[PDB]
């Protein structure tokens, strides 16, 4: 059951009702736009759309009627043709010359517009508006003037940041898109209405100036900010990174991008390994010869060969660097696979690898009619997902709950009490929520990976399951890859005090304690910024960062795509675990693999799931049977359960890349003042 | 103790595989009772001939390919995994 | 002559011991 | 350099007829203004 | 199909050991006659070599047309058509040396 | 396997130690137009490039960083490079989902 | 819509369209197809081993007296299950007018040379060798021109990057100059002019 209609001439059977426009985007033929956006809303101004019926004399927005009843639409009918040049004079009779100036310059819509379809002379003859800018926060740049009131961005706003705070204002001309009052506009997803705007009346003050949409190259990679996994196209003029935009991708991001990826890239620019640096005699850091470094470390870690050496992860590599430190640890006797997050391990969520997946796909997300939230506040931490439940949210009316914070999310949701408390009673069906989660068709169970550590993370992954195996009764980065490759406890829990740790990356985790230290003050620090890590490290090895390596990450669904190349390694350093196939060969135990590809073989024998880049699917370890899997433990929790961010100042900074940045910089001053 | 870690391999729609995806659901539980120590991963990896893993401190692996084999053969072999 | 100045600004090792 | 006076809107072109920055409107009198390339600032 | 030249392999072959024959005896020629000061059995070697280097070739028609190619240069040094730079060339003796070794290479540059 | 490596002058290096990345161009996100999207095209990946100790410009060593070529499909495209004797990294084409719009329901209650 | 547009004859097309009939009634062993663009320029199509006899007849007269090819464009393309795109433009005098032959081969096939045919295409062949790889049969003598002496691939391949593979450069330990690989400096940036929205509704392909 779906209506035949004739796009121009040949008929096409369209899916029933769908608007006019959509049937032309069917049939592929193009119709001129701006108001209009897919992964937004409909609205009818900016009729710059106008179509006409075969028959009937007047034309209608593309994007306003459905089609129907066999249809035909001449697209090409001079009428619409008068139609279309009819508004773009208007839209022209005042946008202001600024097309050298404006940033959006190289490829604003409404100059392809303007070519297409506009009449090139001018008939104009009088004095157009302008009005003063509206400041908004450290991020966007508003210009208006150039606005054209396609409310676009507030429809934006209020239908997935959720946030309501801008609008327009006044009537006929005059009115404006500007919010009233001074107040700064400060959201998540703030960012990406940078990408949204359709003209250059907002644009990116960071990127400002510094470069135009012809000239730069545009590698297509993914993001690593977040482990959400995000397609990108970053785009570079010329051996320097220049800004990000979102790819689309209809598991993920798509369309959208966060935020504080956005401008993640600015903290590249300034402090950055470049040299090999011993310590010297004196204990300051030195610059080094990179040959002699490596080959010192080379001789240094044999005489412990077994246990005592001890690498350590960053919370953003590598998994290039995961598999060739694996051959490191393995070539030599004993080891300590150790990555940052205090995540539990006894019971095993790894070696069914489900537990610690995203079992429904997020793309899935909107199919579940209910949500359990515990302890973390998505936002920051998968914002993405954030705005996905907010998409369902509207698209459904399906029940969430917090299990619990007093975090402030854009829509409403139940909110419950504290740990042990709501969970094992629902667990034990003590709660009328229980029931509502009884009733519920495909539940799902949201447990973040931040209420995991809090003293007794696995009690609180017991409890949380025990709900998982009641509704089944009843029917009706640095992280996910690890586990896919098992490098659990992960945790330094191991400890036990093994001389010479190896760090990754100890800007994250070198803020914890030094206490091996005393013992054994030496540190290979294998790092890409002087933070934290670097300073209490001796031997330092510089790194690549993820723009460069070709190395996959792991989507939290399990989807383990790549990062492309980009830039290339600023100085001396090279991609990380190209160092450490350096290291092998150096200790006489060199590695199978030696190119790249090589060792994506190497991920063909000891995954090999992660070389199936795009393809979530498994054969699954069924929920009952990881239930009886940790069935055997069991331990006694605690109420509290505090998820690490709460303020988004406290989201603008984590990993020491964020920190490089500016921008960040300015961002959480700019909030804080 | 040489053994550190195992692993095994298993496609979800190859029937040679399913001798050994009848051995996960029911015997694994009883591997792990039996089996506190070292590490036992499990993928659902779509390699069509299901496998087996084996890593020691040498970094010498066991690589035990199977074809349509009996759960209680995948027993067998794990049986006779040893030290 | 060279003209738009630096680029990465790498960071260096304290003067400080430990 | 010296800001001209305006209330409000008003043209800037760079003082070039076909010479200077192509025209453009600044929009405001007591408070400081513009511009395109033109400093012709409008603070009056 | 429209085959170029001979049909199936080794009818090529002896072509190409023809030209082989015509190289090598040409080879103490081109060194006189250029005035090159390549040790007169370097020349032969570096034919040799060449000939070595398409020696895994194994199409029908793509071997013959290698004939073609290779007869025009010798077709070039027989009229004193190219010249002493233009032969030289393939000795590439001025590049600065790149081994093949991975810890070598790692060293140097940022490579692939 | 229609390799023609010999009779192409290209060095044994970029035929090697270097791959093709074939894909269908995503949408520039800034735009809302959808012609530059279609039509397969055949990038190659990038290398080195430092910049000129004078007048700071990005000097360049590889051989063919900037080529780039359009196609109709798919198949053809890896079967080209194929006759290349080329690795080869082919993505998927990745149209979006069509999606149900509605004016009305914005106006549910 | 006279001031800026150009005014079309019918006429003339009318004549080659008539023509193209004509032709592809007299000959059609062969012809693919006798298209017409609309800028009145005739232009029938040969299957490749189909290249001699047709030229030939091309000067033969019946009215086909096109003596003089004007040339022997290789356009190029990617795609296709051959690559290579051969053409020939061709002349009538005492009817003054134009038409263009043209054909396709494969990287390896070997088209024959169509030297005799149009008497002045010799230096064509060695043209279209060295710019490509495409070979021409019963060819007297192709070999390089308009390259340097070695330098082995063929440019104009669509591929094939514009700087080359190489360089000379005078060296002065050895005192010669020399090739060496190319070393660019500034690197050719290479801009992406090209943009979203199809100008050209009048044309644009199915989306199949
Ligand atoms: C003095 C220096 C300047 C000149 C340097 C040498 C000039 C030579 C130019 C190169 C021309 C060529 O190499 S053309 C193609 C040569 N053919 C091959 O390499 C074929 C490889 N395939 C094989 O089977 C070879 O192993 C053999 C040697 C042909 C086998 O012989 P079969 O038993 O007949
Ligand atoms: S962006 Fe606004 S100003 Fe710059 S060109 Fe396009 S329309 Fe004119
Ligand atoms: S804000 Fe962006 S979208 Fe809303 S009107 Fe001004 S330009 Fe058009
Ligand atoms: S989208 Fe149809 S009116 Fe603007």
């Amino acid at each position: 059951n779906l209506i035949e209609v004739f796009v121009d001439g040949q008929s096409v059977m369209v899916e029933p009702g769908t608007t006019v426009l959509q049937a032309c985007e069917k049939v592929g033929m193009q119709i001129p736009r701006f108001c209009y956006h897919e992964r937004l809303s409909v609205a009818g101004n900016c009729r710059m759309c106008l179509v006409e019926i075969e028959k009937a004399p007047k034309v209608v927005a593309a994007c306003a009627m459905p089609v129907m009843k066999g249809w035909n639409i001449l697209t090409n009918s001079e009428k619409s043709k008068k139609a279309r040049e009819g508004v773009m004079e208007f839209l022209l009779a005042n946008h202001p010359l600024d097309c050298p100036i404006c940033d959006q310059g190289g490829e604003c819509d409404l100059q392809d517009q303007s070519m297409m379809f506009g009449s090139d002379r001018s008939r104009f003859l009088e004095g157009k508006r302008a009005v003063e800018d509206k400041n908004i926060g450290p991020l966007v740049k508003t210009i208006m003037t150039r606005c054209i009131q396609c409310t676009r961005c507030i429809r934006f706003a209020s239908e997935i940041a959720g946030v309501d705070d801008l609008g327009t204002t006044g009537r006929g001309n005059d009115m404006q898109v500007g919010t009233y009052i001074e107040k700064m506009f400060m959201s998540e997803l703030s960012g990406n209405i940078i990408d949204i705007c359709p003209v250059g009346a907002l644009t990116s003050k960071p990127y400002a100036f510094t470069a135009r949409p012809w000239e730069t190259r545009k590698t297509e990679s993914i993001d690593v900010m977040d482990a959400v996994g995000s397609n990108i196209v970053v785009s570079t003029r010329t051996g320097e990174v220049m800004r990000i935009l979102p790819r689309m991708h209809e598991d993920i991001n798509e369309e959208w991008i966060s935020d504080k990826t956005r401008f993640a890239y600015d903290g590249l620019k300034r402090q950055r390994l470049t040299q090999p640096m011993i310590r010297n005699e004196k204990g300051l850091l030195t610059y080094t010869t990179w040959e002699d470094a490596l080959s010192r470390v080379a001789g240094m870690l044999q005489s412990f060969q077994g246990n005592d050496v001890a690498a350590i992860a960053g919370g953003l590599v590598d998994a290039e660097a995961l598999v060739a430190l694996k051959d490191l640890l393995n070539r030599v006797d004993s080891d300590s696979l150790c990555t940052e997050e205090v995540f539990p391990t006894a019971g095993a969520g790894t070696d069914l690898r489900s537990n610690y997946l995203l079992n429904t796909t997020i793309a899935g997300v909107e199919e579940a009619d209910v949500i359990l939230l515990v302890g973390t506040n998505p936002r920051f931490e998968a914002p993405l997902f954030n705005a996905r439940i907010r998409k369902s949210w509207l698209h459904n009316d399906l029940k969430v709950a917090l299990i619990g914070s007093p975090v402030d999310l854009t829509y409403r949701y139940d909110h419950l009490g504290d740990s042990p408390k709501i969970l094992q009673d629902i667990a034990s069906g003590n709660h009328p929520f229980s029931q509502i989660l009884k009733e519920a068709k495909k539940p799902m169970v949201v447990l973040g990976s931040s209420a995991l550590q809090r003293s007794d993370g696995t009690a609180i992954l017991a409890a949380v399951s025990n709900i998982a195996q009641n509704i089944r009764l009843s029917s009706g980065a640095s992280q996910v890859a690890a586990l896919d490759l098992g490098y659990k406890p992960g945790v330094e829990a191991i400890r036990k005090n093994p001389p010479k740790v190896l760090f990754l990356l100890g800007a994250d985790g070198g803020c914890i304690t030094r206490q091996d230290l005393p013992k054994d003050c030496f540190i290979i620090y294998q790092g890409h910024h002087g933070d934290v890590g670097a300073p209490m490290a001796d031997v330092i090895l510089p790194g690549a960062a993820y723009t460069e390596k070709s190395a996959t990450y792991v989507n939290t669904e399990g989807r383990a795509q790549q990062t492309k190349v980009a830039v290339t390694p600023p100085g001396l350093a090279r991609e990380d675990w190209k160092i450490i196939r350096a290291l092998s060969e150096i200790a006489g135990m060199t590695l199978p693999y030696d190119t790249l590809d090589q060792v994506r073989s190497r991920l063909e024998e000891v995954s090999p799931n992660l070389v199936r880049y795009d393809d979530v699917e498994g054969a699954n370890y069924f929920q009952q049977a990881n239930e009886l899997s940790k069935l055997v433990n069991q331990q006694l929790l605690a109420d509290p359960l505090v998820p690490p961010q709460l303020t988004i100042k406290d989201f603008y900074m984590t990993d020491s890349i964020s920190r490089a940045s500016q921008t960040m910089a300015k961002c959480v001053k700019a909030v804080t003042e | 103790l040489g053994l550190r870690e195992i692993r095994i391999h298993l496609c979800q729609r190859s029937p040679g595989s399913q001798g050994v995806r009848d051995f996960i659901e029911k015997r694994y539980v009883e591997l792990k009772k039996a089996n506190p120590d070292l590490p036992i991963l499990i993928r659902e990896c779509s390699d069509v001939q299901p496998k087996l893993w084996a890593r020691y401190a040498f970094g010498q692996e066991k690589n035990v390919s199977l074809n349509n084999f009996s759960a209680d053969q995948v027993t067998r072999t794990l049986e006779n995994v040893l030290s | 002559y060279s003209t738009t100045r630096k680029k990465i600004q790498e960071w260096v090792p304290p003067s400080t011991p430990y | 350099p010296v800001s001209e006076v305006g209330s409000r809107v008003i043209s800037c072109d760079g003082g070039g007829g076909a010479l200077g920055h192509p025209r453009v409107y600044i929009n405001l009198d007591k408070e400081t203004k513009t511009g395109t390339c033109g400093y012709c600032g409008l603070q009056f | 199909v429209k085959p170029i030249f001979s049909r199936d392999m080794n009818e090529a072959k002896r072509r190409v050991r023809e030209l082989y024959r015509a190289w090598y005896r040409e080879v103490p020629n081109t060194v006189h006659l250029f005035q090159l000061d390549i040790s007169v059995k370097q020349g032969r070697d570096k034919v040799r070599e060449m000939f070595m280097k398409n020696a895994h070739v194994t199409d029908p028609r793509v071997v013959d047309l290698l004939v073609i190619k290779g007869k025009m240069e010798l077709e070039e040094t027989i009229n004193v058509w190219k010249q002493r730079t233009h032969i030289m060339r393939f000795f590439h003796e001025t590049e600065a040396p790149r081994p093949t070794d991975f810890l070598s290479k790692f060293y140097v540059g940022h490579d692939p | 396997k229609l390799d023609i490596t010999t009779l192409t002058g290209v060095p044994e290096e970029h035929i090697k130690t270097r791959k093709v990345r074939i894909f269908v161009p995503a949408r520039n996100n800034m735009q809302s137009g959808v012609n530059n999207t279609k039509k397969w095209k055949m990038e190659f990946d990038t290398r080195e490039r430092w910049e000129n100790p004078l007048m700071g410009w990005s000097s360049t060593a590889d051989p063919l960083s900037n080529l780039v070529l359009t196609f109709s499909t798919k198949e053809d495209a890896v079967a080209f490079a194929e006759k290349n004797g080329w690795s080869f990294d082919v993505e998927e084409r990745k149209v979006p989902k069509p999606k149900s719009k509605s004016y009305g329901a914005n106006f549910s209650w | 819509t006279r001031p800026t547009i150009r005014p079309r004859n019918d006429v003339v097309h009318k004549q080659l369209s008539a023509f193209g009939q004509y032709v592809a009634e007299i000959l059609p062993k062969y012809v693919q197809q006798v298209q017409v663009s609309c800028f009145n320029e005739l232009e029938i199509f040969i299957h490749p081993d189909g290249v001699i006899p047709v030229l030939t007849f091309l000067r033969d007269h019946t009215n086909a007296q096109f003596k003089s090819l004007a040339d022997l464009t290789a356009v190029d393309v990617p795609t296709r299950q051959n690559r290579f795109e051969i053409v020939y433009n061709l002349l009538s005098l005492r009817f003054n007018s134009r038409i263009r032959v043209k054909t396709y081969t494969d990287e390896l096939t070997p088209i024959e040379s169509s030297v005799t045919v149009y008497k002045a295409a010799n230096w064509y062949e060695r043209e279209i060798w060295d710019m490509f790889g495409v070979f021409f049969a019963n060819h007297p003598d192709l070999r390089r021109i308009l390259t340097d002496y070695g330098f082995e691939g063929h440019p104009f391949r669509k591929d094939f990057p514009l700087s080359g593979y190489v360089e000379l450069r005078y060296d002065d330990e050895v005192k010669r100059v020399v090739a060496e690989p190319v070393e660019l400096a500034q690197e050719f940036r290479k801009f992406d002019l090209n943009s979203p929205w199809e100008a050209f509704p009048a044309y644009r392909q199915p989306p199949e």
